[PDB]
């Protein structure tokens, strides 16, 4: 079935990193997928990840650090309009100096530090510390 | 850790392990400090400089810091290529 | 009278390199993640500052053939108000006895822990640097950064601990059979101790590797008690 | 090493293939599966010699750097290693242990026996479990050298040779003194050593 | 083991929880109308009566004595 | 009945024979003698159980040696032999030879000499 395709890619991520690998495979690759994991390594909690391309979906290899902590996902997209955001950032974050919050908003997906930055609400995803 | 005058207001900053990047706690009572020897390139005998290691019990414990030293040796020229 | 008291003639390296100058704080014990096998280290460095608890005295009993066989248990809280904290047990026969050897325990097991801000860094941190979780057997207990000023928010027997520790502000949570004392405390101790060994965006600089204590002075240990 | 001074020479892969020491066991564990070059027609593994020639010299690199040669406690408890580690000991300065290991050496603050060492070399992981069992409390590291089937939990530097023949175990102590004397300055090299490995041997009583 | 978290569930949710509710023992009690019915007092706080007769209620094993309860 | 020597006379015996290995005989009425004037045994049944058991060993150390008492004679002769000698040699012929997949893993590392084969039947137990 899977319905959700972020939430599993999230999910590998994350019981490999528990484990000390260096390298995952996660599939099938997305377009949310790829835009998620370029904000996670903008910061540094990645290194950088290739796309093996086959003629389907495709699939992708992540170089972990060890400085991720815990990605994961909300599982339904709920919208969220910047009031919101305080009590949202006071739930899933683990501090006030470090982690983020994912959201997509009409400007692309991005962290809510940015949106903010650009006043902003619009869908959440999911967070990493 | 610093604050916004710009001090280093902390007790100590902890190692990390060279093969997985955690760091080692106070009472990881399996981590080591393996210390290698460098040979002097020529007659191949020890010159002082050395190289240190630190792995974490976790890791050591799954039974990988034996194919862990030997990546951060052959990473490293003490084992240079074709192990 | 008489005088001249010499204790602690050490049976270890580091009881050594302790008794001897050569080492000058616990921070550098901590550095190496040692094993401390002797109470007397921890004098050396603390020991004017360090204050004890006793927590609870409770009386445990084996049935027996002839009898029911009493003995008590001990729960006792140390530390220094500065950043250091331990927590030991000890059951045996007597009282008197239980309560002295739990304070050898609880200053065996001293560990640092570390202390951030909540809302920006003016100085002197006050509070736990992110949100932590420990247990001990169905005891859970949250501990959650707070402003500057809250004072700790907890239950009695948390807040002796975490005022100990040297933690001014404090939210805490706990959800579970809270009621058995040794469980409590050694979730609080646990959740205290998880406070150093929490990957942080500020330890993200490589390690700078120095000499082991044992690798720095293998020429004084090499005859400086005999 | 990736030098030509540290390289294998033909006079050794004959004391190798005499001994008999890239002859492995039936079973192979998923740790040890680097060091094999392919299992024969009948149900055997060869051990890689290059390998075993590269991870001698990186325990050899391992125990050099230690300055006080007495604390590289060197252990054996099978009947075929005592006499090894105990020339192993006396050639180079370590202190060894042959027979029962009496728990609680390294952890007991009592005993007399208690000793705090600063490395470990063992004959047999899957033999000598207690040591590594007990060097897992006081930050001790690890030399061991290992068969195809021998679990590498606790072990730092696996050293892959054949671990059960006599003539085998022998060779692999008198390989490991000779590089450290080496390189520690000592028995310079461009000459054949003294010692020869039939002192290093099992007894195995005689006539 | 399972509970939807859907984006359109509010009525199935809302209605569980309203289900599930008349399982609470005083939520039930305080709810249904059986409990204010058979209260001696009709749900207030104190009540006048007549005394019938005085009695000797005598109390449970652990303990002896006699009461000396009324009849209202 | 019994006859079932204690602790107190088996660790006794062991020490006068592992200091005064050489006064000890193989007669009874002498070794009583002997540990009377070494030691002080407060009894004199328990100075003849010592002297007893003393006996017994004695007549043992002759054969094999025990596995509670070291002595010097029957260390020379285990030390004497874990020095090498000559039952032993060097590695016993010089032209110890290998098998195919050996030969084709020392091609692997430059190896070219004095060497032999052979091929089994197909697979195990056949
Ligand atoms: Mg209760
Ligand atoms: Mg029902
Ligand atoms: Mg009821
Ligand atoms: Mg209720």
């Amino acid at each position: 079935v899977r319905m959700n395709v972020l939430a599993d890619a999230l999910k590998s991520i994350n019981n490999a990193e528990k484990r000390g690998k260096r390298q995952v495979l996660i599939r099938p690759c997305s377009k949310v997928i790829v835009r998620f994991l370029t904000v996670m390594m903008k910061h540094g909690y990645i290194g950088e990840f290739e796309i093996i391309d086959d003629h389907r979906a495709g699939k992708i290899v992540v170089n972990l650090t060890g400085r991720l902590n815990k990605c994961g996902v909300i599982s339904p997209r709920f919208d969220v309009q910047l009031k919101d955001l305080e009590k949202w950032q006071n739930n899933l974050l683990p501090s006030r100096q470090f982690g983020f919050i994912v959201l997509t908003t009409s400007a692309g997906i991005m962290d809510h530090e940015e949106a903010r930055r650009k006043h902003t609400g619009g869908k959440i995803l999911g967070f990493f510390f | 850790m610093q604050n916004d005058a710009g001090e280093f207001v902390d007790l100590y900053v902890p190692r990390k392990c060279s093969a997985s990047n955690r760091i080692i706690g106070a009472k990881d009572h399996a981590s080591i400090q393996m210390n290698v020897a460098e040979v002097d390139k020529v007659t191949g005998r020890f010159n002082g400089q050395f190289k240190t290691y630190a792995i974490c019990g976790a890791i050591r414990r799954m039974g990988e810091s034996d194919d862990s030293i030997l990546r951060l040796a052959k990473a490293d020229g003490i084992v240079s290529k074709n192990f | 009278g008489k005088a001249e008291d010499k204790e602690w003639l050490p049976v270890t390296k580091l009881g050594r390199l302790v008794k001897d100058v050569k080492i000058k704080s616990l921070e550098e014990i901590y550095l190496f993640s040692l094993p401390i096998k002797e109470s007397e280290i921890i004098d050396f460095f603390l020991g004017a500052a360090l204050k004890d608890e006793v927590l609870k005295i409770m009386p445990v009993q084996k049935q027996t053939r002839a009898a029911q066989r009493t003995r008590f248990k001990a729960f006792v809280a140390i530390g220094d108000y500065n950043g250091h904290v331990g927590l030991g047990v000890k059951c045996s026969k007597e009282v008197a006895t239980a309560i002295r050897g739990a304070i050898i325990l609880a200053k065996l097991s001293i560990v640092p822990v570390r202390r951030g801000y909540w809302g920006n860094k003016i100085g002197k941190p006050h509070t736990v640097p992110c949100k932590v979780t420990g247990r001990c057997g169905s005891v859970l207990v949250h501990l959650i950064p707070a402003p500057r000023g809250t004072g700790i928010v907890s239950a009695p027997v948390p807040k002796k601990l975490l005022l100990m520790a040297g933690i001014d502000d404090c939210y805490t949570s706990a959800w579970s059979c809270t009621a058995t004392l040794g469980n409590f405390a050694k979730a609080t101790f646990d959740a205290i101790s998880k406070t150093y060994s929490y990957l942080t965006p500020d330890l993200w600089k490589e390690t700078v590797f120095t000499k082991s204590p044992y690798q720095e002075f293998t020429d004084h240990l090499v005859k400086t008690h005999t | 090493g990736a030098l030509d001074v540290l390289q294998m020479k033909e006079e050794d892969v004959l004391k190798f293939l005499a001994a008999g020491t890239h002859l492995g066991g039936t079973n192979l564990d998923f740790q040890m599966e680097q060091y094999i070059y392919k299992r024969k027609s009948d149900g055997i593994y060869i051990i890689n010699l290059k390998r075993t020639w590269e991870k001698l010299l990186l325990a050899a690199r391992a125990i050099v750097a230690i300055e006080n040669p007495a604390d590289v406690s060197v252990i054996s408890s099978r009947n075929t290693g005592q006499r090894a580690v105990l020339k192993f000991a006396a050639a180079t300065g370590a202190t060894p242990i042959a027979g029962r290991f009496t728990p609680g050496t390294f952890t007991n603050q009592i005993q007399a026996a208690f000793r705090e060492p600063r490395l470990l070399v063992v004959t047999d992981p899957r033999a000598d479990h207690q040591p590594l069992t007990e060097a897992s409390y006081v930050n001790l590291p690890t030399i061991a050298l290992c068969n195809t089937d021998s679990p590498l939990r606790y072990v730092d530097i696996a050293i892959p040779c054949n671990n059960k023949g006599a003539h085998s175990v022998g060779l692999m102590w008198w390989m490991l003194a000779r590089e450290v004397l080496r390189m520690r300055g000592t028995i310079s090299r461009e000459h054949p050593w003294e010692v020869m490995p039939d002192l290093y041997f099992y007894r195995d009583p005689e006539e | 083991m399972g509970k939807c978290r859907g984006l359109r569930t509010a009525r199935k949710l809302r209605s569980h929880r309203r289900d599930q509710k008349w399982h609470d023992k005083q939520y039930k009690k305080a709810h249904l109308g059986t409990a204010l019915k058979a209260n001696p007092f009709g749900g207030a706080s104190h009540a006048k009566g007549i005394v019938l007769e005085k009695v000797g209620v005598e109390a449970k094993q652990p303990n002896s004595a006699i009461r000396k309860c009324v009849r209202v | 009945m019994g006859r079932v020597r204690t602790k107190t006379v088996k660790k006794a015996a062991r020490v006068i024979i592992e200091k005064y290995y050489t006064r000890l005989g193989n007669d009874f009425h002498t070794n009583k003698r002997v540990c009377e004037e070494i030691a002080i045994i407060p009894s004199k049944k328990l100075r003849n159980k010592i002297a007893g058991y003393v006996t017994h060993l004695m007549k043992r150390i002759q054969r094999g040696p025990v596995r509670g008492i070291s002595i010097k004679l029957q260390e020379e002769e285990r030390e004497r032999r874990d020095n090498y000698v000559p039952e032993v040699s060097a590695l016993d012929q010089e032209i110890i030879e290998v098998d195919p997949d050996t030969k084709e893993m020392l091609k692997l590392l430059d190896f070219g000499s004095l060497s032999n084969l052979q091929v089994t039947q197909p697979t195990v137990g056949m």
